[PDB]
């Protein structure tokens, strides 16, 4: 039959949010009709054709039953008070993971409890490794998603309206009113298809949690919010990825950047050979402005557009870099990000070279070695994408010299190691890396490295490169050659 | 059929905020048609928005500019009393630095004379005569124009980033934007298509019409 | 006949951490952002020095209608229906309200620093034994020159005598808002580039350009020059003062070049005398 | 009116070890950053001396909000409200506890180096062949005169009489904090550049360069002397005293250059006399 309500991605009025309310509408009329296959059991006897691009919608009877139905079905909330949404597949999410999509949900959407009404804080201790930590989250009872349709049709002839609707800041993030004063007249207005792709947005887009690496997650807990909102190509595509995104663990979700929740996003995407991959996302971070702040505010609103090679060098960087830390203390469940992997996708995203400043990070940065340890523990995945880089050439050149140098004076200690006797070639590393470290200018560190090679004795290395190796010397800044002579030391390996 | 009018842009800073993003300064990264048909009517010194209806505007833009945020207390207008502290908001704007983009008029759809073709390009060749008031800006007002001269297709005689219209595309640009609310805002979707051509390929002809 | 007053202004070589923007528990990042080649520069927001300008019009007379209460820290507002013929503050930066509303007759781009941001902090242990929280702060600085553009239409002004205070203001302008406690940072101009046209567009928005990381030469940009040996941007419509005038002298063929037959005065002050009288003159004042 | 008092200060030479940032490892960095010609110069911040002129106000017996228990090494507050009207801490460095808070009088910038850093460093051990993990450490130090720049408002004063002992104070500047055990190194001025007029425009803010890269010889600028030619600033406002007056007057063509005319004495204590005599007289006291 005719269209009461015609939905296209083709559509030249549409925005990204729209697109997204589009597939959530998609998903959730897909559930539906896996749970509700026959006409008579929908309410107002709707009727749904969905297309790889298109959500088309015939009922029967008045709107406002129908649209109804359709709301109440959509929006639902079980008795621990946790969200239910139909178009995510709840049955094979745990309930830690419906914990954290509530939370976010109302961190996010539902900021203002002048749009929902909650119940009573319910605690949970769930086990892990004998360990009963106690979930505490306040549990809801209603809101306004469950009764837009009152707004939605018009009251007196419960049918849709033919006019625009003003909309608010739960339904399309980030559109307030910014004079309150003239609330009346500027306020946001949309058709109501659109408006009810605003209704159904929550559901394509998921939610993770930033952790401030300065900020010790001991004395902080976690409570930024980052809504990662994907660009929509085909509704079958992205209803696929959100659900096989679902089967990522809650301590994956728990990033140190935007860009790291945005490639998690797509980190479990098919990557096909033939088939030029190219995927859009936007994230939008929500943080309390002060200690005191009653709700979240958006804070930043970052593209991330990831390409084929962007997202195996993700992967790459995800193989050889340590997981997350999932510290489980009283109640305490806390998660110890990797920041050199979010410093590496940071730069991949930027298409800068991830080798930016590692060191500076690792090191110079992290004295407490956080990530210092992680390079203890990925320092060969730093070597491996050191070895991508080119440039790197020579570096490695000087890297390969200095360990023949070291070879040949651990060859001369042994010579002088007497019989019976433990060399103390530990002790001799550690009064390397203190001579070093104790060098403060340029001279003083040139005539150290120098003599170093010189005692180190015919070095085949530094025979072959000779020019190269010597001009490294001259032209390179004292800092940097130190730092790569510590990394030769610590990469020493016979 | 004349050739149409090209003038050359350079603008050190400047945000063109998108509409629904009233809690963010999150700007599009090409300026729409609307400001750009603003900020031509701002130049020829006309108050009317409806005068020039119909001209047909294209951008072709020359550099790919960064996006960059900074912090403003922008005052709303949230209390009665002007000193009250709830007036004064902190928010994020994003900026886009250093554009240079190539803008092409066609006023042919226009049905008042002089068309603004006609009208901008008198400005150019007597800038005395021309009676206006203000200083010439894209975007917000304190954001100036380094550079807005009369240039040729071969200016840059490098390779431009063209804004067509694709039912496809990301960007939703609107041509008429609507300062109260968003009853009359008139959004269309574009895309930056990387071409070599020294002139616009038709859909690039993004033309201004009244909501109605 | 409409007139304009355009100018590039470049400030001293001294330690800023003017504007900062929000911070992450440690540091108060002073705001940043791309420039030319990509390379990050730190600025200072427009409304920043529109607030100096208006503090310096508050502090010599000049009724303002946006009063700052210095000891409340507050903008008091005299008269709720603005008043630009009457009103200094709102005849130059203009008003807005739910007549209706009226166009600054000032623009002004955000000051950029002319050398890009390298990784600087400043360390902030509050002094005593015991070591609570609300210690350890970090200043993030910045020891460059800053370099901001601006635009007026005199003819926009109510009173065409306005434009002179804004010329003493921009002159004497007495502080950006930013952490005088700790950065004393002076904003007065160390060389100007002014050109007061009837034409519209001015192509003298940023010319102070030297980048060379760490460094306070801060030669005039070629493309500047270049512009100006092309037959536009007329010299005669230049003014060209400061200590960039040392350096123009110092150009070998500069006695021939049409950047000579511009207003070029070493003393900041024979140059604001030269354009006041020439503006006064225009304006028939 | 509104006067305001603005320098630029230069010590004298010695070894320094005053503003260690965060130590790494064993050895105890000195906060270093860039500066001219983009060599790396050792920076001391400009709270350290804003707690030096606090102490010498507390030392010389006026009010203070905050004392300093010298024993206990801990600060108290006399009262838990400010009162810039009667505490001269209060009235001149400004308060923030979160009326509330206020803008401060005194607006100081940081004490830089004005020979670069090449990084010389000092070992320390602990003595006895009981050694532990805490036996030997090193400690960077610098040999070089600083350079700081202060500015101040007389008219934002509560008091007007106050500018006397911050004077006072900024000629002796009790001990800057740092590491007096083993460099203890004196702040006290020897060669200062004071200018006190009715405008705001400084052009004094760093006037001070080395001859040679690596000596103590504290030359005066080019580029405030040529400005001092070209017409601005005037001498007539000008007060320069210190180890500087000799250097100035064994130039050449001296008793023709506008220098001549400008306040300058060898001795520092006349000049400032000369100069708080002129400050009585300007703001009545």
């Amino acid at each position: 039959t005719q269209p009461k309500i015609s939905l296209s991605l083709h559509a030249a009025d549409t925005t990204i949010m729209h697109r997204v309310g589009m597939t959530g509408l998609y998903m959730t009329l897909k559930r539906l009709e896996k749970q509700y296959p026959l006409s008579r059991q929908r309410g107002g006897h709707i009727s749904w054709f969905l297309t790889a691009d298109t959500i088309e919608l015939f009922w029967e009877g008045s709107d406002f039953i129908a649209l109804s139905w359709l709301i109440n079905e959509s929006f639902q909330l079980d008795d621990t008070g946790l969200i239910h949404l139909v178009g995510l597949d709840n049955d094979r999410i745990d309930l830690r993971q419906k914990i954290h999509i509530h939370e976010g949900i109302c961190g996010v959407f539902l900021r203002l409890n002048k749009f929902y009404q909650a119940g009573e804080i319910i605690n949970t201790e769930l086990r892990f490794e004998e360990k009963q930590v106690e979930y505490q989250y306040k549990s809801l009872t209603w809101y306004a998603h469950q009764t837009f349709a009152e707004k939605l049709c018009e009251a007196d002839t419960q049918q849709l309206r033919h006019d625009y609707i003003q909309i608010t800041s739960w339904l399309y993030l980030g559109g307030i009113v910014r004079h309150a004063r003239t609330q009346n007249t500027t306020k946001l207005e949309e058709k109501p298809e659109y408006a009810l792709a605003l209704l159904f947005v929550p559901v394509v887009c998921h939610y993770c949690l930033l952790h401030i690496p300065s900020e010790d997650l001991k004395e902080r807990k976690p409570h930024r919010y980052l809504v990662v909102i994907p660009e929509i190509k085909d509704f079958e595509d992205a209803s696929q990825r959100r659900w096989r995104l679902q089967q990522l663990e809650t301590k994956q979700f728990h990033v140190s950047s935007l860009g790291e929740a945005g490639l998690l996003y797509y980190s479990l995407d098919d990557i096909q050979p033939e088939v030029a991959y190219y995927q859009a996302c936007q994230v939008w971070l929500y943080e309390k402005t002060n200690k005191a702040s009653r709700q979240r505010t958006l804070m930043s609103i970052e593209e991330i557009k990831i390409d084929k090679n962007i997202l195996i060098t993700y992967q790459q960087v995800q193989k050889y870099f340590k997981t997350n830390y999932q510290i489980i203390k009283y109640k305490q469940i806390f998660i110890k990000v990797n920041p050199i992997r979010s410093l590496i996708a940071d730069n991949l995203v930027k298409g800068i070279h991830w080798w930016s400043n590692f060191w500076e990070k690792l090191v110079i940065e992290d004295s407490k070695e956080y990530l210092f340890n992680q390079l203890f523990s990925n320092r060969e995945g730093f070597i491996i994408m050191a070895e991508n880089s080119e440039e790197d050439k020579q570096y490695l050149i000087f890297i390969k010299v200095f360990q023949q140098a070291m070879k040949g004076n651990f060859a001369k200690i042994y010579a002088k190691t007497e019989e019976g006797k433990d060399p103390p070639i530990k002790k001799k590393v550690e009064r390397l890396r203190a001579e070093l470290n104790y060098c403060y200018d340029e001279l003083s560190f040139k005539e150290y490295l120098s003599d170093f090679l010189v005692r180190g004795g015919l070095n085949k290395y530094f025979n072959e490169h000779q020019e190269e190796i010597a001009l490294l010397i001259k032209k390179s800044p004292w800092q940097e050659i130190r730092i790569w002579s510590l990394l030769a030391i610590a990469s020493y390996k016979p | 059929m004349i050739a149409p009018l090209i003038l050359y842009l350079d603008v050190p800073f400047t945000t063109f905020r998108e509409s629904h993003a009233r809690e963010m300064g999150k700007t599009y990264p090409v300026p729409p048609p609307a400001t750009v048909y603003g900020m031509l009517l701002s130049l020829v010194g006309e108050t009317n928005v409806y005068r020039h209806c119909g001209v047909e505007l294209a951008i072709a833009m020359l550099s790919s500019p960064k996006k960059s945020r900074i912090l403003r207390q922008m005052r709303r207008f949230k209390n009665a009393d002007f000193s009250h502290p709830e007036n004064v908001i902190p928010c994020y704007q994003e900026i886009l630095s250093n554009l240079k983009c190539l803008i092409w008029v066609r006023s042919d759809e226009e049905k008042i004379q002089p068309s603004l073709r006609e009208r901008i390009q008198l400005a150019f060749d007597h800038p005395e005569l021309v009676r206006r008031f203000g200083c010439l800006f894209l975007g917000e007002s304190d954001q100036l124009i380094k550079t807005i001269k009369l240039a040729r297709e071969d200016y840059l005689e490098g390779v431009r980033q063209w804004a067509i219209r694709d039912n496809r595309g990301r960007l939703t640009l609107p041509y008429w934007v609507d300062h109260v609310g968003s009853r009359n805002t008139r959004f269309l979707r574009y895309r930056i298509e990387e071409m070599d051509r020294l002139s616009p390929p038709d859909l690039a002809w993004t033309m201004v019409q009244s909501p109605i | 006949p409409n007139y304009y007053l355009y100018g590039t202004v470049l400030t001293r070589y001294g330690l800023a951490s003017l504007n900062h923007d929000i911070r992450r528990g440690n540091k108060t990042i002073l705001q940043k952002g791309y420039w030319n080649n990509g390379k990050i520069h730190s600025f200072v927001g427009s409304s920043a020095i529109r607030w100096a300008l208006r503090f310096y019009l508050q502090k010599q007379g000049y009724l303002v209608n946006r009063v700052w209460d210095e000891e409340e820290h507050i903008n008091r507002l005299t008269s709720e229906d603005f008043d630009p013929e009457k009103f200094y503050d709102d005849d130059i930066f203009g008003f807005a309200l739910l007549p209706n509303q009226r166009m600054g007759a000032l623009g002004m781009n955000m000051a950029v620093s002319l050398t890009p941001y390298d990784g600087a902090v400043k360390l902030g242990a509050k002094s005593g034994r015991e070591k609570d929280s609300t210690s350890l702060h970090f200043t993030e600085y910045h020891a460059t020159r800053y370099q901001y553009y601006f635009g007026i239409d005199a003819t926009h002004l109510k009173d065409f005598s306005r434009i002179l205070p804004m010329i003493d203001g921009i002159m004497n302008l007495p502080k950006v808002g930013g952490s005088s406690n700790i950065f004393n940072y002076p904003f007065c101009p160390d060389s100007l580039v002014f050109q007061w046209t009837n034409h519209f567009a001015s192509y003298i928005s940023y010319c102070f350009e030297y980048c060379d990381p760490k460094s306070k030469e801060a030669k005039l940009s070629q493309e500047f020059i270049d512009e100006v040996e092309c037959g536009q941007i007329d010299p005669s419509k230049l003014w060209i003062g400061g200590t960039i005038v040392k350096d123009l002298q110092q150009l070998d063929n500069f006695e021939s070049s049409p950047l000579n037959k511009a207003h070029i005065y070493r003393n900041r002050n024979e140059m604001i005398e030269a354009l006041k009288t020439v503006i006064k003159r225009d304006l028939g004042l």
